């Protein structure tokens, strides 16, 4: 075609979107990871996670309010993924990166599944 | 605005 | 912080959202203009128009799954400028230029009212 | 990846 582009288009609408986050504005569903509860937007996870793609496109999971997920699920992962989703910055540290490594490989992200890997390599 |  | 950031991740989710969109999959309204109908997500919609974020922080507003749009509202411009949320490309055309900045005032698009302002100025 |  012949369309003009906005270069900043794409980042204003993800900083909206965690600002209506931020708000708990439109928020159709809460992820549950052990003892904590994490709002969100399932357009935005579907947008982000292979995990998440799958359940929202099933007929039942479509409809549910709350999500459950597995037990082995570490929250502030969860927590610092769920951050990324809306920002696209990742809280990486020494501290985190084999809980957001394996959280993601979980939630299926593969691009941060790949910077985890790299990360724990030069440490190696 | 760029053409893309 | 000491975050690291992904570069395309803002381009990447909102072009899911737009496959979403195309697939009908979350959709939660339906913008009625004139004869035409748009299906799209609230909160795109709201992440890129000040028209539509007032609207669906709006009580009442935000639990309506039709919105008519006034009737000088051309269908053709409107379906460019949800294109445009979509993608963050315009089809800005010597045709439809007229149609896409008076829409985009009405919806509070200001950075396409600037570029629309900018090509019809040069055509002076 | 970028540091920001
Ligand atoms: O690493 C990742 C990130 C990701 C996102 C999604 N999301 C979507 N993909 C295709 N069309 C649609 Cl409509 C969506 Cl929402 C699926 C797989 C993966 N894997
Ligand atoms: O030209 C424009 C584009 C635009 C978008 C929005 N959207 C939001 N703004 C602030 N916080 C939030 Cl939560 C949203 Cl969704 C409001 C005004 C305007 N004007
Ligand atoms: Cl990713
Ligand atoms: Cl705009």
């Amino acid at each position: 075609d012949s369309c003009i582009q906005f270069t900043r288009h794409a980042s204003d609408v993800l900083l909206n979107l965690n600002r209506l986050r931020s708000r708990d504005i439109l928020t159709d569903v809460v992820i549950v990871v052990s003892r904590e509860q994490f709002r969100a937007h399932k357009t935005v996870l579907m947008a982000c996670s292979g995990l998440f793609y799958s359940i929202f496109t099933d007929q039942l999971k479509c409809n549910l309010s709350v999500i459950n997920l597995d037990p082995e699920i570490n929250p502030e992962g969860f927590c610092i993924l769920l951050d990324f989703m809306y920002t696209s910055r990742l809280n990486l540290r020494e501290g985190n990166i084999m809980a957001v490594m394996a959280t993601a490989m979980y939630l299926q992200m593969e691009h941060v599944v790949d910077t985890c890997r790299k990360f724990i390599k030069a440490s190696e | 605005w760029v053409i893309p």
